[PDB]
């Protein structure tokens, strides 16, 4: 038996248990949420990088879910390569930032994908 | 007025009858017992789920049948079957109380079922009109706001539940919570009969389970829940531990919809929408009803009336595990569960066309002898929005609650990427998880222990 | 701790067991699929309803499940059937939360019935320990409190459904009731499905049958009662609506045990029981879930969870009406309902001796498809605990409700007092009503209406 | 069809809507309660024939329900011209009374039996 570490495991929701993905795996997310038809946006946070209560604590209420936006959702974008293009132009104005890729339906409203992107070198 | 007793068809079969878009309608697979025609088989459930009985009341001239009774508007042969046949119900919208499944129920399927002239009757499925939808609150949330609440996107949400069913106490409880979330898991949950005993009482449980969330999830960097069991003997009781629940801040309870009653089930639905509180509905005895083909009623009916009294989540099988559900129906009433509009389609057990009007989705959770082989087929199955649970899966893990609970999110995670890479789940899954273990040995030690288990045995409701 | 799957009867399967004095017992009958053992297949009943999943779980270390398991501990063949068994399921007591139908139930029902190992599986029987017995209330009152309420000796009492079933106002609901009451009727009640809707409100209801309920006990001299519907879509309705026939001053209301719930139904009963209500319970759904012989639960385990979680009366079958009612297993149930003590009586379906340990008992209710040339085989198949009630045989007499009603009242009492001068009603029944037409010009009209009526087909649960 | 009069026809619960009994048939219901073991008691009341509500009105509270105990109850005689004696008793005591027969099962401690046996002239 193996003990699962109990620290320095810190984690990010979708994929954040397999290893880090590529480029060019992290350009084929993309890939898959343009040929669903969803919006890509960049995301990115400099100070919570995790869920925390400061502000509130009752049920389904949480601080860190919001992150700031990275300038807009790309509408009838269809380039892979135009959202790490905007992902590589976060990363360098902030390089102390953790940065995220979502996708919108904009049909049913709500965010279909979401996966790191980018993660600083303080962590 | 004539006393006497006539044939239920001179009232109640009306072959001709135009169906209104505010009729509730009902599609009943009716067996008559020998000599009895099926005009009259038919027009007997019709009238006696509606307005009429055995003989002439004088009462009915005081009123208008025309505006009230059910109707038996057509009749189904059923193929390969000497008697049976499918009887369509229209029922009038005035005759059900608004928001009150309890009393749809009462009418639809109340006395019916026992009548001496048919040997057997079940209900396959109902269309609920737009007019006695937006009677309802439905789910307290839907997928959306769940998603949105909890923050998770992109792929199924993952459960567990706590086991041995019964027996542990309160702290051994949480730290198998603990232990669960700790690894990756999303959500973990009482048993279903897990409520308040004298090995483990509610309030202490519901105590160290918190602990367990908030532990696990300061741990993880991820939000966690674990069902807490508000199922009861009394509305009261019921209350009061949804209202401890909420007190200690957690995102999500549970509640035994049929065994608690959709009157109860209704006061929960109402509270957690009051209160934030996720609302998992376990559909413990369902099978009891739902099970035989030619006698019950359809779990399709039974998802509709919980997506109606509320919850956001209830099980819908897992095809593969198990409990028996039957592939493609199982498709259809998951249509049923999470979509807003769902076109009549037979060979899925789609009898109507259903119109939600926006009421909000339900998540369904596939639960029940799944391991980390079936995560490509459930994964296919039910696509991201569902919740897939492994209670023996991960405290079957030969390392313990941890290591199971990552070999079962690594299994998922490498389906995801598989998958959104363009590879066919249903051929190559296999291959995923093979790949998989390469890395993760957490996966590897799940594998080898579940290499050889499926459960196939013949399916018992068919379309 | 040895990771992986192993077979339910290494551990669930103890044939050598003594059951306790403690344990809930349960016979189930199980139809396997093929190639499925006996011993396998009750193994997995017992395990999966008590402590057991699927694989073998690390987490049974840490408490004992000697203490707390389910054991299958007999398997009887069933004759007739080739594959089909009896199979004794023994469970502790610490595994049901005290006062809980609703928990107990979803250990026993909750999950077994939808495994596909198992074509078909039926609950035939519970053996409640007195243990558990004395957690719950019962009845509000009971059959001996309910007569001296109400001052009623000597004779089963009389009821009827206003009819037709929906589609009356408010107002032409408290007529019928006034006319039905004053011709000699104690009771009157509001059908299962009338709770409230478009076309009766239940407060507007609920007060013009107040009027009726005292007008005619002022006229008669005798006291009445309305069965005012509490069944509701909530238990907020639910209650609201039995305060206010609590502030009208009435004696009973009624609730669909099934429809609204156990959970619901457990609250209406301590409500009733503090304030003084007497509680009339609608077996609304009975059917869907007790009427075939392979697969569900029988009645007399939803009769016993009924006496449980609380009414003072239950619906229990005519045999000779409308709806389907087996003589044997009948007068099996109604002892169950009433007596507290039954043995074990196969040839009435009575699996295990029943201990109520002062329990009160519960009437039961004979209704569906009766008349006037039924009430000698009805007074005695059920004797003087009972209400017999007469819906379209009050309703559908030819001179209206006042007439119908002293029909029924005629006849009854006439059947009375040949049973008491020694008459046999078994043979003699047809001579009994014949000879008080003479005198009774109400019961002549009635006997002409319904002579050639009578409800025979083929019984499809049989004993 | 014949209307059910609406007045006039005050009742009095069981066989009260057969024609009235003769003594024999009387002393037949005696021999009922006596062969199911059951035990005898005689009740007159002179003020109230049928219950009321004057000191209360909540649910399964009525007045009248109690009348007036004749002696005590007859145990041990298993004899119907007893019974109809202490009737008779009653009833040249108290010419102005209803008088019933009531039969208590005292195992169950429920009356399985009660019906009038005289109704004063007044009446
Ligand atoms: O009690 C159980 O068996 C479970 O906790 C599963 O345990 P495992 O995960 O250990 O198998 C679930 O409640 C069942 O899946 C319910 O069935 P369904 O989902 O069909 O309603
Ligand atoms: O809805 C009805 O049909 C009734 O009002 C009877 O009406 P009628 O008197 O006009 O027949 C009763 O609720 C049924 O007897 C219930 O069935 P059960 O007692 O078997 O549960
Ligand atoms: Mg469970
Ligand atoms: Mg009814």
């Amino acid at each position: 038996m193996k003990v699962w570490p109990p620290i320095g495991k810190k984690k990010f929701e979708t994929l954040s248990y397999l290893p880090d993905l590529t480029d060019v795996e992290l350009a084929k997310e993309v890939d898959y949420l343009l040929r669903n038809k969803w919006i890509p946006c960049v995301e990115f946070e400099l100070e919570h990088g995790f869920v925390y209560r400061e502000h509130g604590n009752t049920p389904g209420y949480y601080d860190g879910r919001y992150w700031t936006m990275w300038k807009l959702p790309l509408f009838g974008c269809t380039d892979s390569a135009q959202v790490l293009k905007e992902v590589e132009e976060c990363k360098k104005e902030y390089p102390g930032a953790f940065i995220r890729i979502i996708g919108f339906d904009n049909t049913r409203q709500v965010q279909c994908i979401s996966f790191i992107a980018y993660k600083p070198p303080s962590f | 007025f004539k006393a006497g007793v006539k044939e239920y068809k001179l009232t109640y079969y009306t072959p001709e009858y135009e169906t209104k878009d505010t009729d509730i309608l009902a599609a009943f697979r009716v067996t008559p017992q020998p000599g009895v025609p099926p005009e009259e088989a038919g027009a007997a459930v019709a009238a006696e789920s509606s307005t009429g009985t055995w003989t002439t009341v004088w009462t009915d001239g005081l009123t208008s049948l025309d505006r009230y009774k059910g109707r038996c508007y057509h009749i189904e042969p059923v193929p390969g079957e000497e008697t049976q046949f499918i009887a369509y119900v229209a029922y009038p919208l005035d005759l059900f109380e608004e928001g009150s499944v309890t009393n749809m129920f009462t009418s639809i399927v109340g006395n019916v079922f026992g009548f001496k002239a048919l040997a057997a009757l079940r209900l396959e499925d109902l269309r609920i009109p737009p007019a006695y939808t937006k009677t309802f609150q439905g789910p307290p949330h839907g997928i959306q706001v769940e998603r949105d609440k909890l923050n998770k996107y992109g792929r199924p949400l993952l459960g567990c539940t706590i086991k041995p069913k019964l027996g542990l106490s309160a702290k051994n409880y949480g730290r198998a919570v603990y232990e669960c979330l700790r690894g990756g898991l999303d959500f973990t949950k009482d048993d279903e009969n897990v409520n308040s005993q004298p090995f483990m009482r509610w309030r202490d449980r519901f105590l160290f389970c918190a602990e367990a969330i908030y532990k696990s999830q300061a741990e993880t960097g991820e939000i966690k829940g674990h069902y807490l069991n508000a199922t009861a003997g009394t509305c009261e009781e019921m209350i009061k531990r949804a209202v401890f629940a909420r007190e200690l801040g957690v995102p999500i309870v549970m509640h035994d919809y049929l065994t608690g009653g959709f009157t109860a089930n209704t006061s929960l639905s109402h509270y957690c929408r009051d209160n934030g509180l996720l609302l998992h509905i376990h559909r413990a005895m369902h099978a009891v009803i739902d099970r035989q083909k030619n006698h019950g009623m359809h779990f399709r009916v039974l998802a509709k009336a919980l997506r109606l009294s509320g919850g956001d989540h209830i099980h819908a099988g897992t095809v593969v595990g198990k409990l028996e559900g039957d592939r493609e129906s199982t498709l259809g009433f998951v249509d049923l569960l999470r979509d807003d509009y769902v076109e009549k389609d037979r060979s899925r057990g789609i009898f109507f066309t259903q119109d939600w009007v926006s009421l909000p989705g339900v998540l369904p959770v596939a639960s029940g002898g799944i391991h980390v082989w079936h995560m490509p087929a459930l994964t296919e199955i039910f696509g991201d929005d569902s919740v897939l649970q492994f209670g023996g899966g991960t405290l079957g893990h030969p390392w313990g609650n941890a290591p199971g609970a990552v070999a079962n999110r690594v299994a998922l995670e490498a389906c995801v990427q598989a998958r959104n890479e363009g590879r066919d789940l249903a051929v190559e899954g296999n291959e995923i998880i093979r790949e998989a273990c390469k890395w993760s040995p957490e996966l590897a030690a799940a594998c080898e222990v579940w290499k050889e288990i499926t459960f196939n045995f013949p399916t018992i409701d068919k379309l």
